[PDB]
């Protein structure tokens, strides 16, 4: 579990992303550095800031995610 | 039985040939599910004038890789 | 250690003293059973606890009985 | 207009409500051509919202501040009123359960009149099941039938340490 | 051979760690320590007793002195509304630069911690204005706290010690608990409310310099020795009345007026003083009801052996009950535990409701705290009783006493209570899960209409008889020509009244389809919990699968891995597998209050009561929307008052998470690897010289539950309490 | 000749049995002047696995 | 990290195992990494470039979204 | 058996390599015991303490650290080579203590040269309850 944790969110703030004219942009702000050092920060950073499209996926087309989280956990 | 299955749903119920022709731009989809009990929300808009359950498989872009084009092959 | 006690209610079948791990279980002489033996328990001080002789005891209820108690350096199974 | 409530016929939230997924599932209606198979699913998918809608409302069903339909509990308060329907309809599931049990009884009962009723429990004897699945129509009588008989319980022939 | 276990020389002649740690576990169990009687026993229990009382006494006298020291007391008399409470200064070599400039709120010159226990509002509420007053009653407290360590040492001492039959003394014990200890402690506390609580509640300063100089009331005892009782209710406090001065007060004490202040949104200080005085005259006239050694009284054997109802309803009755209740100790203390811990309970669902102190309904996360502790505190308690009731029927239960009486007579039919019990659970389970699943299910498929809601139409009922016009029934007490609305009328209505209707207290809270589920998950969760622990507490002695259950104790590990395995079988095994389940259902309906109140102290009442019927809404705007501040509590952009808080909330994880390696994990794995520990000491350089006392073995099956569960419940507080306090203190005051 | 009927069902009444208030068939009674002579045989086995058991004489009834 | 909480919980970010702070740098992998890179210009002659794009330094992307980028190690 | 065969040093013990489970700190501190047997031909058995060990024909001699371990090995050998092996235990002062067989005969036979002890003449369900035995120390099945 920790290591697809790592994988997630390394990929998430160092390779992927969109590239524009002005530089590339990554899918999270790039805070992998910065916020990976604390546990705090995988809590917050990771669990807490990512899962929101998990938590706010009901009634959209991806719904069946959001039962399968609630479902999961039971 | 299972690899044989996938085959035959990405020929009947997918949107292979519609995302051959644009590959950055409609999302894979090989699954359509029947409108029960609601359930037509999970029959995501995935472009292509196609609607389905969005696969993470990558076997669209296995079916890429080794040339195929129709569905007849599939 | 630990206090073994055989009830009255034993037919003598000498399967708690084969399964005992031990040698804690013996057969003495009875005049109470078709086998006209009963079990005993000399070596209680070498009693560990496994309760393997309540497995092997046949009949219903238990006619022998490992009472856990007291341990001591044999009783807690120390090789140390 | 119990409780507090209001008729779903009278509520500004419920019809708020039905036009919001209305427009949800309209907003959909752009992204394809009028003449396919996405287009007749959305219409399909639509015209049940409404049906839907209508159906809900009109029927004595009411809601409370925020368009939801309310359901009235207690007898006597959904007697009174018309809202017997929605919830003090127990009588369908008391009748399908005592009708589960019922021919479940009675397959524990006749099979234990033979000799070794386990493999009868693995191995199920079908055509003993579905002769005794069509005949407990009429469960309730013979339920009160069986008890005044002393036919449904036991004595004193318990496995109990009391 | 050691010397550490004291009182008990099996586990002093043990050559292992066991020896240790069993040490610091029987060491209360005064009924089985070696060479004990029962005059003995009931001695010790006797001087335990004193020695309670003196560390409760230490402090409460602690507590005094802090506020006293650190706290801004006379600063919050002043503006009780804006500034807040402080508990305590904050001394760490371990804090930085930002720590120190961060942890500094209340107005203080340096770090201090807010304090949510709410003892300002409740010392500001009975009198204490000034910082030289709580000084000198702390000093008090501690000296009465003294007194009691030298009585306990007093009773342990020859010809002083109290006999067997003192201590098996029901009548003059319940004689003087009932008019001393429960009456006249509560004359005393109206007499306290009427002579300095209520002039300091009109700004007159009343203290012990000038309390024999001013008198309560303008008649002066006139009217109590004379037929005017009334005049003691003339004139009351108005409405607009500040409570620090006397504009607008009144010269009433003993009034009768229902509702609340209008300025502390408390109860009236002239109705609690009433109140304990009805209470005091009660207490007293029911502590001369048993027979002490007088011509006069009634004996509880007497009144137990005549409760015997005709026609065999019974059998024998209550005959030797008497004697099984008086001759035992675990029945009596399973009786004080579960009365104690049913209390507690109704003060934490009184307290929210009616609050007593002033200035209490605006400090929010005084409230939750309060109301979480006391419910907490209310669940410990409540499995303690079922657990001694265990302990009761395993070491105290002679059969043969009573013979059947209602005690055996229970005992017969323990199957049937046992899976009647079996069934309210199963049922109340299935059904919540199912609506709850149900609503889930339909609120995600973008359909909210379909969802099932139940309106609760009997407690809206309830409601509507007492007094709230909003639901329409028109019934007593909200009505006008009612015979309860015309009694009363004139008495205590008008303000009840003015306090029910009102949508901004918590009196009677708007009740919806959202607390229809929650209050049946309340009842799943107690019924299974009663059913635990009934079932552990009835199979006690016995049971099919082990008969002699009775005669191996009340926790043993098991009885082998034979006739299918007896994992879990004692009835301590049933009060840890119970402690669970209380936890849970004191977690739900604690997160039941804190967002009801939450959304109602927000002014967004509308959001609860339409998003707490699925759990994907529990989740969302509860779990995950109020936790955005306690996890920022320290980010790599700094940190504040919250961090803290934030930091504890992990702890409690880290807690909870060892716990778990205790309950999953069982000692014979455990065993091997200390074996392999022993052997690398033993045949390692350098570190070979030194050796263990003691032989190193694993923890014991029991006590690894025990490890476990007191893991499992620490970090279950740690980070509830974390979140409540940092959620509210967050965003609020 | 002083145990019951060989054959026949009878009624266990020990109290801490697993076959309490149940009907056992009869195998086999001793005529030694053991303590337990009666001998039993039940169709459903114990929480051990055992199925059958011996019993003394006033711990035997009947069988309704 | 529990040591890096810590600090950051006691309002002391100079304390903790952080790339501003006190540091630990994966030389090895760097190093490795740094090998790969420059390898098919001294120990893979018939390579024409490295066998992948996760030690370089040319960023690929199709369709706007970055598909092997660089990856670095702190 | 019919005279307690004392223990004897200078037995051939069987051929070993090195292990490492086994006589320990306590082996010398407290007390350790040792098991003799005799074996008729050259096998080779498992010790339970690591791995295979070989039988030196004639007389065979092996010392432990625990009860069981010699119990273990006695019943392996006695089932797998139908052998008679004895073992004893020596304290830490040097005082041999016969153990197995003690009777001398089998421990699972009668031999009628035993009297019975720990018995209850009673069955299990007639004990009194633990109210009856209080501040007696003792307990049902002890009375
Ligand atoms: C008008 C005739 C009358 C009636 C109706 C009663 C009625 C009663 N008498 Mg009384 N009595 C009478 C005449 C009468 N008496 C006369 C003429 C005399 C002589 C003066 C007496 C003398 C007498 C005595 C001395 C006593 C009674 C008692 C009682 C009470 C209990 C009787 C009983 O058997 O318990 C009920 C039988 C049971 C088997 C109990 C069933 C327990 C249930 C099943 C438990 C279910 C709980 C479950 C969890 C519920 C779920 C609900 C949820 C909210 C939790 C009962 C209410 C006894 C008493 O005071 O008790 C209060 C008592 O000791 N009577
Ligand atoms: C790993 C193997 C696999 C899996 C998981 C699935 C899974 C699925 N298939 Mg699929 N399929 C597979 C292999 C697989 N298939 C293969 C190998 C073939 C080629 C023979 C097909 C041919 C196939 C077709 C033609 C269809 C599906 C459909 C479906 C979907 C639901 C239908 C269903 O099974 O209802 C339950 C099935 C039953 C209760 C009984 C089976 C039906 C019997 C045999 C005949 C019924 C007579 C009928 C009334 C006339 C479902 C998600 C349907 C779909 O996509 O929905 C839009 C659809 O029409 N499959
Ligand atoms: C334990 C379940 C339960 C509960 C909590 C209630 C509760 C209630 N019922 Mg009720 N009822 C029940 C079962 C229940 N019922 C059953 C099983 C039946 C038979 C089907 C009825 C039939 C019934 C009728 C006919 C009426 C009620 C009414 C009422 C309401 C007022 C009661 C009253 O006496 O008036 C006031 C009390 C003043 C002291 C009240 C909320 C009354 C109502 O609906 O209000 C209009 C009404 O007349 N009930
Ligand atoms: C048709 C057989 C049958 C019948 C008549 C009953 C009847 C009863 N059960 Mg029960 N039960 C059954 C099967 C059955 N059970 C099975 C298979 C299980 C294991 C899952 C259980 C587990 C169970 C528990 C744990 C409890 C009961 C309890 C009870 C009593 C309360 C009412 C109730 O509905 O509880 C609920 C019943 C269930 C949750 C079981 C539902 C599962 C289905 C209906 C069983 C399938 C039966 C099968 C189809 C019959 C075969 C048909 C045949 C033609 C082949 C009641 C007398 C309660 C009690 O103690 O008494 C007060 C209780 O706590 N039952
Ligand atoms: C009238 C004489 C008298 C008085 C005043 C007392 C008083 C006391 N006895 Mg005693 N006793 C007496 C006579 C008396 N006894 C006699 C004559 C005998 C011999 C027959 C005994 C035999 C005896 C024994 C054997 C024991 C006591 C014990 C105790 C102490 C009880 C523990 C306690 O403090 O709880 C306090 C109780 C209250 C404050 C009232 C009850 C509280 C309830 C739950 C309501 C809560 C109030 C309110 C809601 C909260 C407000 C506070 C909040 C704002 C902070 C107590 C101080 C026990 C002891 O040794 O000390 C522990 C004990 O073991 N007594
Ligand atoms: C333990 C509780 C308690 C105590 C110790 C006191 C003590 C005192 N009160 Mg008091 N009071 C109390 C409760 C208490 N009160 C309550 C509950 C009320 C509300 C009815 C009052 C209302 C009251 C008034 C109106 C006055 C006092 C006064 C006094 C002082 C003189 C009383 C006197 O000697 O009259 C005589 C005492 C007796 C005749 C013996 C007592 C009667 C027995 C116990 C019955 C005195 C120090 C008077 C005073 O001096 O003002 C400061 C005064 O005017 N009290
Ligand atoms: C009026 C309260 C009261 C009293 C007087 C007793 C008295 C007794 N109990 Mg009892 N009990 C109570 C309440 C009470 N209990 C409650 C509320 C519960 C529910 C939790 C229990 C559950 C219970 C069980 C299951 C058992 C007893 C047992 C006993 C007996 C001896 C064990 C003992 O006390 O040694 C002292 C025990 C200890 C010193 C262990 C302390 C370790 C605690 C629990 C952990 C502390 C948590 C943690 C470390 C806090 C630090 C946090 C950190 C972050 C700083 C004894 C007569 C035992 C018994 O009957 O003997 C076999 C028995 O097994 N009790
Ligand atoms: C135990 C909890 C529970 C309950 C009470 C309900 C209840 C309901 N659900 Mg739900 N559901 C649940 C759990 C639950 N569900 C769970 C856990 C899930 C997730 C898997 C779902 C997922 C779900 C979905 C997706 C849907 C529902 C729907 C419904 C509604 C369907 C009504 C119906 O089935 O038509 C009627 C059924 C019958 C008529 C069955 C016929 C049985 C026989 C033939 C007739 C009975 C005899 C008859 C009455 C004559 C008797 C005579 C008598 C008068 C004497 C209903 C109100 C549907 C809905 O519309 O939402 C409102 C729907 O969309 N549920
Ligand atoms: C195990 C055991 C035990 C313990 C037990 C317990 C724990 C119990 C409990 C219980 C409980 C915990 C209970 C509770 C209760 C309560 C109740 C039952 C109540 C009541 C009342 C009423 C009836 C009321 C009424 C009213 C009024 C008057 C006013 C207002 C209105 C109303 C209606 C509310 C012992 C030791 C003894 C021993 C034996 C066994
Ligand atoms: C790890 C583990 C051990 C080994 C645990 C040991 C040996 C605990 C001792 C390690 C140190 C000494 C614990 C540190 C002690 C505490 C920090 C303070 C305790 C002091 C209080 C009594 C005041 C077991 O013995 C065990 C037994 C049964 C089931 C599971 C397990 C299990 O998981
Ligand atoms: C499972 C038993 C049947 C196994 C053989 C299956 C034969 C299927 C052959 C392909 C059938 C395709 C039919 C598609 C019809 C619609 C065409 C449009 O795309
Ligand atoms: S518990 Fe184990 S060691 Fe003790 S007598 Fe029984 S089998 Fe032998
Ligand atoms: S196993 Fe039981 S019945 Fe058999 S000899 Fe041992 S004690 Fe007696
Ligand atoms: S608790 Fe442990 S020793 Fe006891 S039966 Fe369970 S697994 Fe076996
Ligand atoms: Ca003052």
């Amino acid at each position: 579990s920790i290591v697809i944790f790592h994988f997630s969110w390394k990929m998430q703030s160092d390779v992927w992303g969109t590239v524009t004219d002005s530089g590339v942009s990554h899918i999270t702000g790039g805070n992998f550095a910065q916020s990976a050092n604390t546990i705090n920060g995988w809590l917050r950073d990771f669990l807490w800031a990512q899962s929101s499209q998990v938590i706010q996926s009901y009634g959209s087309a991806l719904s069946a995610y959001g039962l399968m989280f609630l479902g999961a956990h039971f | 039985i299972w690899l044989s299955g996938m085959y035959f749903h990405g020929a009947r119920f997918s949107n292979y040939e519609g995302w051959l022709s644009d590959p950055t731009h409609i999302k894979p989809s090989a699954q359509v599910v029947w409108p029960i009990v609601g359930q037509e929300i999970l029959n995501g808009d995935v472009g292509g004038g196609f609607q389905g359950i969005q696969i993470t498989s990558g076997f669209f872009q296995l079916w890429r890789a080794s040339g195929i084009t129709s569905e007849l092959q599939l | 250690a630990h206090v073994v006690k055989i009830y009255d209610t034993c037919i003598g079948c000498t399967q708690c003293v084969r399964a005992c791990p031990l040698d804690v279980l013996e057969m003495v002489p009875w005049d109470g059973c078709k086998a006209a033996q009963m079990a005993s328990s000399p070596r209680t001080e070498d009693c560990v606890g496994c309760k393997r002789c309540e497995t092997a005891c046949p009949t219903d209820f238990l006619s022998v009985r490992v009472y856990l108690g007291n341990e001591s350096t044999r009783s807690l199974g120390l090789a140390y | 207009d119990i409780a507090g409530l209001t008729p779903c016929s009278e509520s500004k939230a419920y019809n708020k409500l039905e036009r919001k997924e209305l427009k949800v599932l309209d907003k959909r209606l752009k992204q394809y051509e009028p003449g396919s198979a996405p287009y007749l699913a959305l219409q399909a998918t639509k015209e049940r919202t409404e049906n839907r809608f209508k159906t809900y409302a009109k029927q004595g069903l009411l809601c409370g501040n925020d368009g939801l339909p309310h359901l009235i509990s207690d007898p006597g308060l959904a007697l009174r009123f018309n809202h017997a329907g929605e919830v003090f309809i127990t009588f369908g599931f008391l009748y399908v359960a005592g009708y589960i049990g019922h021919v479940g009884r009675q397959y524990i009962i006749l099979s234990k009149e033979d000799a070794k009723p386990t493999d009868k429990e693995i191995i199920l004897d079908v055509p003993l099941a579905l002769k005794l699945a069509f005949q407990g129509w009429a469960w309730p009588l013979a339920s009160i039938q069986e008890l005044r008989n002393g036919s449904l319980l036991e004595k004193d022939e318990n496995i109990t340490v009391s | 051979t050691k010397l550490f276990p004291k009182f008990s020389q099996g586990l002093a002649q043990d050559p292992s760690t066991r020896r240790i740690w069993y040490g610091l576990a029987t060491a209360h169990d005064f009924e089985s320590h070696d060479g004990m009687t029962e005059e003995n026993l009931y001695q010790k229990i006797f001087a335990s007793h004193f020695g309670q009382l003196a560390i409760i006494f230490l402090w409460t006298s602690g507590n005094l002195f802090h506020v006293a020291w650190q706290g801004n007391f006379e600063q919050w008399v002043t503006d009780p509304i804006h500034v807040r409470p402080i508990a305590h200064a904050i001394w760490d070599p371990h804090f930085g630069q930002p720590a120190v400039e961060a942890f500094t709120r209340g107005g203080a010159s340096g770090p201090v911690n807010i304090a949510t226990s709410g003892v300002y509002q409740w010392w500001y509420t009975i009198g204490l204005r000034s910082n030289q007053e709580l000084y000198v009653s702390s000093v008090f407290l501690a000296l009465v706290s003294a007194v009691f360590l030298f009585a306990g040492w007093l009773h342990l001492q020859p010809n002083f010690q109290p006999s067997l039959s003192w201590f098996k003394d029901a009548e003059s014990r319940l004689n003087h608990h009932l008019a001393g200890l429960f009456g006249v402690s509560s004359l005393a506390w109206t007499g306290h409310l009427v002579h300095v609580a209520i002039p300091e509640s009109r700004g007159q300063h009343v203290g012990w310099d000038n309390f024999l100089s001013v008198l309560p009331h303008p008649q002066g005892l006139t009217p109590f020795w004379s037929g005017n009782w009334a005049a003691y209710a003339q004139n009351p406090d108005t409405a607009s009345h500040a409570f620090g001065t006397a504009d607008g007060s009144g010269t009433a004490i003993l009034t009768f007026l229902g509702g609340f202040h209008p300025q502390t949104q408390s109860l009236w200080l002239s109705d609690m003083a009433h109140h304990h005085l009805a209470i005091a005259v009660l207490f007293i006239v029911a502590g001369h009801m048993y027979r002490t050694n007088f011509g006069i009284g009634h004996r509880l054997e007497a009144i137990l052996e005549a409760h015997t109802p005709p026609a065999g309803g019974l059998g024998a009755g209550h005959k030797g009950l008497f004697h099984t209740v008086n001759n035992s100790l675990h029945f009596q203390l399973g009786l004080a535990l579960a009365s104690v811990g049913t209390i507690t309970s109704l003060v934490a669902q009184h307290m929210y409701s009616l609050p007593p102190y002033a200035y209490l309904a605006v400090d929010f996360t005084t409230q939750a705290s309060l109301y979480t502790h006391h419910q907490y505190i209310a669940g410990f308690i409540m499995c303690g009783a079922f657990a001694h009731g265990a302990i009761f029927f395993i070491r105290d239960y002679d059969p043969e006493q009573n013979k059947g009486n209602v005690l055996a007579r229970v005992l017969d039919h323990k199957e049937a209570i046992i899976s009647h019990l079996s069934w309210v659970s199963l049922f109340l389970g299935f059904h919540t899960l199912g609506l709850y699943v149900h609503n889930d299910v339909v609120q995600a498929f973008g359909t909210p209409e379909k969802q099932i809601l139940i309106e609760p139409v009997f407690a809206q009922w309830i409601q509507a008889a007492q007094g709230k016009s909003l639901y329409g029934f028109d019934l007593l007490l909200a009505s006008s020509s009612s015979p309860a609305y015309s009694a009363g009328q004139s008495l205590w209505l008008p303000g009840w009244l003015e306090a029910i209707n009102n949508n901004q207290n918590s009196l009677f809270l708007t009740i919806g389809p959202g607390d229809f589920l929650v209050h049946h998950a309340i009842a799943l969760g107690l019924h299974t919990t009663t059913l635990i622990l009934v079932k552990g507490a009835l199979d006690a002695r016995g049971s099919k699968l082990m008969p002699d259950k009775k005669d191996f104790g009340y926790s043993f590990p098991c009885d082998g891995p034979g006739r299918g395995g007896t994992c879990d079988i004692s009835a301590y095994d049933a009060f840890y597998l119970a402690v669970f389940w209380m936890l849970n259902t004191i977690g739900w309906v604690t997160f039941y209050w804190h967002w009801k109140h939450l959304t109602l102290w927000q002014g967004n009442v509308s959001q609860f009561d339409e998003s707490s019927t699925y759990l994907m809404g529990w989740l969302r705007d509860y779990l995950w929307l109020n936790s955005s501040q306690l996890i920022n509590g320290y980010n790599p952009f700094g940190m504040n008052s919250l961090s803290v808080w934030a930091w504890t909330f992990l702890f409690g994880h880290l807690v909870y998470a060892t716990g778990f390696m205790f309950l999953i994990s069982w000692r014979g794995y455990w065993q091997e690897l200390i074996e392999t520990l022993v052997w690398a000491h033993e045949k390692t350089p350098l570190a070979n010289l030194v050796y263990w006392k003691d032989k190193p073995v694993a923890l014991s099956i029991v006590q690894a539950r025990l490890v476990g569960l007191a893991h499992f419940s620490v970090g279950y507080i740690f980070t509830y309490a974390a979140f409540l306090i940092a959620s509210t203190a967050g965003r609020f005051g | 000749e002083i145990g019951p009927k060989r054959g026949s069902l009878v009624k266990v009444l020990r109290p801490e049995s697993y076959w309490y208030n149940q009907v056992g068939k009869v195998v086999s009674v001793d005529q030694s002047g053991i303590r337990y002579p009666v001998v039993v045989r039940f169709e459903n086995q114990n929480y051990a696995g055992v199925s059958t058991n011996n019993y003394a004489l006033d711990e035997i009834e009947e069988v309704k | 990290y529990i040591h890096n909480d810590t600090m950051s919980a006691l309002g002391r970010p100079q304390d903790m195992f952080s790339d501003t702070a006190i540091q630990l740098q994966p030389v090895f992998a760097q190093w490795i990494q740094n090998t790969h890179f420059t390898a098919p210009q001294l120990t893979a002659p018939n390579a024409l470039a490295a066998t992948s794009l996760t030690w370089g330094g040319d960023v690929v992307a199709v369709g706007g979204k970055v598909a092997m980028m660089p990856i670095a190690l702190g | 058996p019919w005279k307690q065969p004392e223990l004897d040093p200078d037995t051939p013990s069987p051929i070993f390599g090195g292990s490492t489970g086994g006589l320990l700190r306590k082996a010398q501190v407290e007390e350790f015991y040792v098991i003799t047997w005799e074996s008729p031909k050259e096998q080779i058995f498992e010790m339970p303490t690591g791995g295979a060990a070989i039988m030196r024909k004639g007389p065979n001699l092996l010392k432990f650290a625990r009860k069981e371990q010699c119990m273990a090995l006695t019943t392996q050998l006695r089932s797998k080579f139908r052998q008679t092996p004895c073992f004893y235990r020596v304290y830490a002062d040097g005082k041999v203590q016969y153990l197995h067989p003690k009777d001398g005969v089998y421990p699972e036979k009668v031999n009628a040269g035993r009297v019975g002890v720990n018995q209850n003449m009673r069955s299990i369900g007639k004990n009194v309850d633990p109210i009856k035995v209080k501040f007696t120390g003792s307990a049902p099945f002890e009375i």
